[PDB]
């Protein structure tokens, strides 16, 4: 609450100093706990002021004027703290109104490759530190993977679409500045099977609950039994889920076999008793005949004949008592048996109606991670799960493009300029680009630094789209190999009227096979106008890229009619299909932690490259080639906020380097 | 969590065994399926072996049971009951419970009293040696 | 379902 809220909303602990701060304020962190708590209030209070209104540049003069002693006291420390938050982009980022118009005495020159959000965030920061910044993008528009489709009042995002909570999200600040309209998302999502009828409710829950367990089970499998390598090869979340399901199937059988083997041991005991009772009956039979024969010797008989009746009479009432007690412990075993033959264990682990609803839960996972589960690291797929924001996820009714468009305002963005070669040396860098329209036309940009927001997809392509001169060193390229670049596609269906449940944000279709859990597995409304997004995920995303839009929209209306009626669902006015893996300025959707990657590759991807020296025996040059992007930020990968933070970061790194540290 | 979620079973042993080969998964699962069969077989077998043995037992022993007489045991033996006893001692040995039942009107203790009073005159000694032979 | 795994 208050000073502490601002720390948390700035992704920082109010309690204690970060590593970034230890680096810049070693005097303090190594010094007494008293001076640390001062530092910490100034930092938190300075942040609070920024956030409390982030449409106005917050100056040094301003912050000092709204501290009060004892913190107010040391006006150097306050100016250091203010200038630290300024670089590292914790305050005065996004769209502020500058109070002092930045001077035209621009110092140092930087080429930024790509009008990413990462690109634009950095561009704006470097500009506000008074550097000379030019952005070079291949596309005919800014935004990159923040692509929004307009056509009349119809507006739908084919790229980033969701603000994944405002609780510590830097986009929380950008939304106040840009006045983009955020609508909430009710995550409740009814399923509907292939046949087109809502999975009933008690099913929905049995399967979800079982999904949620099966995951937790891979986590136990990973951390507890250390099942993370198998035949010299890293285990996938996929492999682990199969090995868990195969074992839950194997326990169902072990369980039946244990139960029938227990019935059989009872029947083999009832048998040992019947064999005994049948030998006593046929022996009693014999003895009774002997008693009647002896009993029928009419008296007056002597005493041995009298003893013979009296004896046999006993010997029989004895064997009759044995067989009465064997026949009671018979009637116990026939109940023990009507008990067991009435209380079986479970027949199956999952039916095929079940194993298919489970497959829709695996598509939702394949959709979120933008890749088949066969590719996700078992040890590391959920590494960023610590830094997830707070509050409900939100769509942008407005269309997310409204952000990068607003970030672009005031930058030297050269559009339709495909970078082809980045050359970096002791004395500086040349970027060589071409006009994407007429490609013979060649452009040369000279600069002190190159900032590369090139997507991991592009960085991966062979033969390469962009050549580095000299080559990126193994440690960098190896990381680009190890790291995963995924895929996820949307289908935009604009109708004339709403024929779905307006108070339901999303709903799912369950495919008939595992092999296509992903094919049009889920449907959103923007709900503003009558639009339905349909997501393609998993192995499916990749394959549906070679299938005409008419066919995809066919499979779509097919499904929708299944669920809502035939005369209910009209033809769409307008349809679009994303084909991200095909798009050569993307080569896919966003990063993922592949098996045999870690989070540590995200860190390699951010470390800048320092050229060798030009004259042998010459001071160690400065770093020249820097990297930002969704794929460079360990704790917030594959997002917009992660991009935006990665840019804010490389801006600091480059100013620290070329304008000397604050 | 040292414990897997509740209901899910994941032994170190079991995991190694469903991953020591590509198909070792669904050979382990067949060689159980092909044994859930081979029990269910030997159930029906013994169910039928057992229901045969029940129709071989279809009268109880009701036509063979002897109605019983209450027997208010006496002090005086009688020469009759003395002779029944010596013959029962020859037949049953020390089963004082049987020797009582045979005679009819003597508690198990009176049978011991006898066993020691007439030990002399009925050579009960000589008699139990003859019983031990059998 | 609930709509989880979109952390
Ligand atoms: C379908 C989809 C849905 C998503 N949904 C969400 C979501 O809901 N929420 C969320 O937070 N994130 C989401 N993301 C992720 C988010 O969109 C991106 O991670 C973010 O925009 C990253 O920006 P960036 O700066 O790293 O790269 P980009 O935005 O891709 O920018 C890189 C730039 O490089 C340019 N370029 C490429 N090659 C060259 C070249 N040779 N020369 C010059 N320019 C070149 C491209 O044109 C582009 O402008 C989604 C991504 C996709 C694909």
């Amino acid at each position: 609450s208050g000073v502490e809220g601002a720390a948390f909303q700035s992704r920082l602990p109010h309690d204690r100093m970060t590593s970034q701060e230890a680096a810049c304020f070693p005097d303090i962190i190594s010094g007494p706990q008293q001076t640390q708590k001062v530092f910490l209030f100034i930092r938190n209070r300075t942040l609070q002021l920024w956030l409390d209104n982030p449409k106005i540049q917050l100056t040094f003069e301003a912050t000092l004027q709204q501290l009060e002693a004892p913190y107010n006291s040391d006006t150097v420390l306050v100016h250091r703290v203010h200038s630290y938050l300024e670089r590292h982009g914790l305050i005065n980022f996004g769209i502020y109104k500058r109070i002092k118009p930045l001077p035209t005495k621009k110092t140092g020159k930087v080429i930024i490759i790509g009008s990413g959000v990462s690109g634009l965030a950095a561009a704006r920061q470097l500009q506000s530190f008074g550097m000379d910044v030019t952005l070079l993008e291949a596309r005919d528009r800014v935004g990159g993977r923040v692509a929004t489709f307009r056509k009349g009042n119809y507006v739908a995002d084919l790229g980033a679409m969701v603000v994944t909570g405002l609780g510590g999200n830097p986009m929380a600040v950008v939304s106040k500045q840009v006045n983009m309209e955020l609508a909430k998302i009710k995550q409740k999502c009814p399923l509907y099977e292939a046949n087109g009828q809502a999975v009933p409710k008690e099913k929905d829950e049995m399967v979800e609950q079982e999904f949620n367990r099966l995951l937790e089970a891979t986590s136990y499998l990973s951390h507890q039994l250390d099942f993370n390598v198998l035949n010299n090869k890293p285990v996938s979340l996929g492999q682990a889920l199969e090995v868990v399901i195969q074992l839950q199937e194997k326990h169902v059988k072990d369980e039946q076999i244990e139960h029938w083997k227990k019935i059989v041991k009872t029947q083999e005991e009832l048998k040992e008793l019947l064999n005994k009772m049948v030998n006593l009956k046929e022996k009693i039979k014999e003895l009774h005949q002997q008693y009647k024969e002896a009993s029928e010797v009419k008296p007056p008989r002597d005493i041995t004949a009298e003893f013979l009746v009296k004896s046999k009479h006993r010997d029989l009432t004895a064997l009759c008592k044995e067989y009465d007690e064997l026949a009671e412990t018979q009637g116990k075993l026939e109940e023990k048996l009507q008990e067991l033959e009435a209380n079986p264990p479970s027949d199956v682990y999952l039916s095929s109606r079940d194993r298919q609803i489970l497959d829709w839960h695996f598509a939702n996972l394949e959709f979120a991670n933008a890749t088949p589960l066969s590719t996700l690291s078992l040890k590391h797929w959920d590494q960023d799960d610590d830094f997830e924001f707070t509050g409900s996820h939100l769509t942008v009714r407005n269309g997310y493009s409204c952000v990068p468009v607003a970030l672009a305002e005031g930058l030297d963005i050269k559009l339709n300029t495909a970078v082809r070669q980045v050359r970096y040396t002791a004395s500086g860098c040349e970027v060589i680009a071409v006009n994407t329209r007429s490609t013979s036309q060649t452009f040369i940009y000279k600069c002190d630094a190159v900032l590369c927001t090139l997507p991991l997809g592009v960085l991966k392509q062979q033969p390469p789209a962009v050549q580095f001169v000299p080559p990126l060193p193994e440690w960098k390229t190896s990381a680009v190999q190890r790291m995963g670049f995924g895929n996820l596609n949307k289908v935009v269906l604009c109708f004339d009227r709403v024929f779905w449940d307006p108070s339901v944000n999303l709903f799912g279709h369950v495919g008939s096979t595992t092999a296509s859990r992903g094919e049009l597995f889920l449907f959103w409304n923007l709900y503003k106008a009558p639009i339905l997004l349909a997501l393609v995920a998993g192995e499916a995303a990749g394959i549906m890229e070679n299938i005409s839009d008419d066919v995809i929209v066919g499979r779509c209306l097919a499904i929708l009619k299944g669920i809502f009626g035939s005369s209910a669902v009209p033809q769409p006015k307008e349809t679009v299909v994303s084909r991200w893996r095909a798009d050569p300025w993307a080569r896919g959707s966003y990063s993922y932690v592949a098996a045999g990657s870690s989070g540590n590759d995200y860190d390699l991807m951010a470390q800048p490259i320092t050229p060798g020296p030009s004259i042998p025996g010459a001071p160690q040059p400065i770093p020249r080639l820097f990297f930002a992007g969704e794929h460079t930020i360990r704790n917030y990968p594959a997002t917009v906020h992660g991009a935006l933070l990665s840019g804010l970061r490389e801006a600091g790194r480059i100013a620290d380097q070329f304008l000397g540290a604050m | 969590k040292r414990k897997p979620p509740k209901g899910m079973f994941l032994s170190q042993e079991d995991v190694e065994a469903v991953s020591a080969n590509a198909t070792a998964a669904t050979t382990v699962l067949r060689q159980l399926d092909m044994e859930l069969v081979s029990v269910k077989r030997q159930i029906q077998n013994i169910k039928q072996t057992n229901s045969a043995l029940k129709e071989k037992l279809d009268g109880g022993i009701e036509p063979y049971r002897l109605p019983e007489v209450i027997q208010k045991c006496n002090a005086r033996w009688t020469t009759e009951e003395q002779l029944l006893a010596v013959q029962a001692i020859r037949k049953y040995g020390r089963d004082f419970q049987a020797i009582s039942d045979v005679i009819g009107n003597k508690s198990v203790v009176q049978v011991k009293n006898f066993f020691v009073n007439y030990r002399r005159r009925f050579n009960i000694d000589e008699v139990l040696q003859e019983w031990e032979a059998e | 379902a609930r709509x989880m795994q979109e952390a």
